């Protein structure tokens, strides 16, 4: 058979990852550009929305020093690749759990549809790579939204799990935070209710 | 925007670490029980961050300077981005991070007894050119103790992030240095099973990039995921 | 009726797949977490169903008469049943199941894009003669993609069961064919851990056994335990 | 030490054992003689009863593709190995589970008791073997049946599971279904409960 | 009292076996899950009780005279107890317990159908002496069954009991005779990993320390943890 | 790098250990002098207690054939290494679980404060080593006491323990025997509240 050159073997991101990747959070000084949890701007198209969210462990621990990425389309159903901070809107975004309350917050507008290489629209969703000290290499997530029942019963990306209990890991809870529309999504590593992972 | 063009060679689940490497504690309640589900590439996994528009300082690459003059072994770590069929990645996002000369990190979080260096900070970040090639200015980092067995200490690394042309690509991994007694003995390094994978993250000694009377230079190229062009989909 | 008056060579789980294999996907939530409980053989496990009064189907072992002629590479696939003493076992069941030359499977839940073979059905069964030898009549089965990995695919098999003396020989396997460069990657074929099980499940192709200008033929010998008479018990 | 030849290496029974062993499951036409879940005819000797169950994986999730094979004696406590679909009752029988309800039946007598090798006698019991995709190799077990107590706790393969709450799993509870005398017997694979599998 | 004046080499807990080893089906149940916590090393662990003024009898280290003669092989079973340093332990506690000739145990708990013999006991003690030299006489043990898979024997073996110089290199284990068949079949044998290791545990036969005309020999040499002196501590 | 001799490998004390760590448990008869559950004599300084405990398996099931040795300071926290059943003390002791109840028990006196190679002090602790079948490697854990919470908040060792909850499982629970002081420490060694264990 062929074999072409073989990818870099991925490593974890280790406990102090946040010097590379969250400059503030290690609490060193930011440069005048950083990558972070503000995806749009006040004056974006579409529904703003705050996401928030724990992670734990296998023992049911929080894991704190935890490190996520996430990737959307726009309100219009977009992804908006070229990043600038200039932006109203930027489909990419960075954000790593507090070490104290152990809680990720990430400011954006709810993501439009997209289909798939078939032409199915999938339900609205948020890519997320979530990375950490004992995570070896990143795991793949999907983050969608309760209320939109309908669109996720249809979505074929969610319809490729098996067991429909396990779909239900997939969905972020609807929230209110100051008055902010709001939707929380836990990480549940390992164990009980463990998280879907994707392979793709 | 973006658009599905791609299609990224999968994943060898086999040659990357696996999850659950026991040696390495912290794995053992980080790692999923339950099987990565496999899904079929789309938009949202075949398209990533273009960061040519950021706005980078004149010394996001240099720790020599980024943050006196440092002390420790002066080294410039350079290389390419090529992806598995041997094609430069140019224009992407590379990032990393590393503790100084003495093992220590300008981390809250960091105990060690090692002091912290007033002139180095540890981070930097740059984006490759159009033939793929990167290049960093720095200071050789030293091991550091850590609590996973009684004695265990990393081997010197330095943390690096790349992008690639999508978020199925992007990539988390550390380089080490060639001829370190401690790599083969790493409960982190060990979470590879082959040997092979292994060598792919040493850094080779480069005196051809070498300053005279100046800093020694290490090379270090990265390979991202083949990218291919759909096909009678 | 049945009598024990027969003790079998105790199972090889070493040899045997385990039953937790990781990149076998399903085998993680299949696997009992608790460990067997050995239990010495009674009448209850040393007897087991004989066939020899099923009343069998003219083309029950001919797959290309018992469902127009299918679409495939016409082939015989015949053998010998023997005991781990090299004993034959003779009037013993055996049972096969396959898909089509495009690996396309006649049930329900198969949803692959292959078509189905309007004069296939792929279900063989037939009696091991008084020699331990069987021999059935199909079409060589193309390989299967499955969600497994994001890009798996059996190498093409054959499914077969065999009863034997008693429950406790009773077995289900797979065939695999003679240079299939599939087999190595599969997942199902690795959850066995010794290459030398692996070459078991090898028909190989057996020249003087076709049918010249007409079929070819693959020979697939197979090794139930061991039985003994009970001593000094 | 001496070596015999290998045995063949088992391999998962896959999701499709159907075609070729419950044609009908399949939803393919069946032949003139199959091997299914009927072990006696209504004139057998013995009290007829109905088994059902279902199998459950390790999260707890209906099994839907498993396959199993039941052996046991007559009501004399006799083994018939002369298998004919003319007998009025056979010691061979197999079933599925359901794609829907993911439930198994099998309609039998209840079989009379046994001795092992060394003459003590066996309470009466039903030889099972699971097989499915994601079973490498088959799963050996045993039903015994909770009218039978007196009878259950002097078996002596009973009395070999170390851990007495777990010799509870091989219990079938007894019940009527449609006025008959029914036992429900549930495999769970991995877990909590977990059946005790054997190895002989 | 004691004094935390030593340090010890640190454990390779990939030299002992591992918690889990599934084929020795009671490990399953009674292994952590979580890792091992390490400490540093305090005056808790570096210290260990002195056996010197514990009251021996006379005929405690000799299995043949402590419990008629015993039946079986008459042997001598001694050696040296050092430290990786290969430093002797001078006054060390070593326990050592045993199945009769024919693989029973005087234990309530055993009902191996081979009988007890009356003149056998299966318990002697003795303290090393001044060059770390230990011995006992006694009989040689024979396998003995277990309910582990159908048909497993333990390979005959002496089990051993040895205290060091403190709590940190107080150890456990079992010694097998040179050249039996089992060894390699057995799985707690193999619940070693390293087959190096498991070579540690094997006794050689020594004809120059045996009573012509009256028992053979097996040397056993221990090997403890390495006791070394603290540093810019 | 440089190599020493490497130690002998571990095995399984084994179901029979009390033979010969523990007689009287086998059934046979003991010596002159043996290391057992009575670490002070009736008139040794400090507060004596009593120690018992039940050792579970990841089934929660009991673990009755289990041999645990001891280690601890005296009143004045100071180890008393000279074994001597003369000794009105001895910092060594040897126990084991009953083949009925399953229970340990120990006869001692309340550990002193003992400084770490810091010279901090730790609260006060009894070492414990856990031999038995199933073990290939003996378990090394401490028995704090839930009446020394003001120590136990401070103890270097306990503190290296990553999650608060874990702790817990060190804390033995007073309570009162026949009019006497008495702690309770359970080990589960698998599974829900296992136990830490170290390394050292
Ligand atoms: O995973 C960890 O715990 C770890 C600790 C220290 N360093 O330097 C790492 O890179 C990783
Ligand atoms: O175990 C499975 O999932 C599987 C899928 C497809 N085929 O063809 C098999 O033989 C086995
Ligand atoms: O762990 C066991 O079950 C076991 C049984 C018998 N012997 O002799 C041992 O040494 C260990
Ligand atoms: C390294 N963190
Ligand atoms: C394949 N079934
Ligand atoms: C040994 N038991
Ligand atoms: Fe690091
Ligand atoms: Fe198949
Ligand atoms: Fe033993």
């Amino acid at each position: 058979p062929i074999e072409l050159l073989p990818e870099t073997p991925s490593q974890t991101a280790g406990p102090y990852v946040h010097i590379g990747l969250a400059l503030e959070a290690a609490g060193n000084p930011t440069r005048d550009q950083e990558i972070w949890n503000r995806l749009a701007k006040p004056d974006a198209p579409g529904e703003h929305i705050l996401l928030l969210g724990q992670v734990y462990d296998g023992n049911g621990h929080l894991v704190r020093d935890s490190f996520l990425e996430v990737w959307q389309a726009d309100a219009n159903g977009e992804y908006q690749d070229a990043y600038n901070l200039e932006n109203a809107f930027n489909s990419f975004g960075r954000t790593a759990t507090t070490f104290d309350a152990g809680e990720w917050t990430l400011h954006t507008v709810k993501p439009g549809v997209v289909n798939n290489a078939a032409g199915v629209p999938m339900a609205p969703h948020i890519n997320i790579s979530l990375f950490a000290r004992g995570i070896n290499i990143h795991l793949h997530t999907r983050l969608y939204f309760d209320d939109e029942a309908q669109a996720n019963a249809k979505c074929p990306v969610l319809n490729l799990i098996e067991q429909p209990q396990r779909r239900e890991t997939l969905i972020a809870k609807r929230c209110e935070v100051d008055g902010k529309t709001a939707y929380r999504f836990d990480i549940r590593i390992q164990g009980e209710g463990e998280t879907v992972f994707f392979d793709f | 925007p973006a658009q599905d063009n791609s299609r990224f060679v999968i994943r060898d689940r086999n040659w990357h670490p696996k999850a659950l490497t026991p040696d390495y504690k912290t794995s053992i309640a980080r790692s999923p029980r339950q099987a990565l589900v496999s899904i079929p590439q789309s938009i949202s996994e075949t398209t990533g961050p273009n960061f040519s528009h950021l706005g980078f300082g004149a010394h996001d690459h240099d720790l020599l300077l980024n943050f006196g003059l440092p002390i420790g072994e002066r080294i410039i770590v350079a290389g390419r981005v090529v992806d598995q069929y041997g094609k430069p990645v140019p224009n992407t996002l590379v990032e990393m991070w590393q503790a100084n000369a003495g093992g220590r990190y300008r981390h809250k979080n960091d105990r060690y007894l090692a002091p912290l260096d007033p002139n180095f900070g540890g981070v930097g970040r740059c984006l490759t050119d159009s033939d793929g090639y990167y290049s960093f200015r720095t200071i050789k980092p030293g091991p550091y103790p850590w609590r996973n067995g009684p004695n265990d200490w990393r081997p010197a690394h330095i943390h690096f992030g790349i992008s690639g042309p999508s978020i199925a690509t992007k990539l988390i991994t550390q380089l080490y240095f060639e001829g370190d007694p401690l790599i083969p003995m790493c409960p982190i390094v060990k979470s590879i099973a082959n040997p092979e994978a292994v060598q792919q993250l040493i850094a080779k000694l480069d005196m051809n990039n070498a300053n005279p009377m100046d800093c020694l230079a290490y090379r270090f190229d990265i390979v991202l995921r083949g990218q291919r062009k759909t096909h009678f989909e």
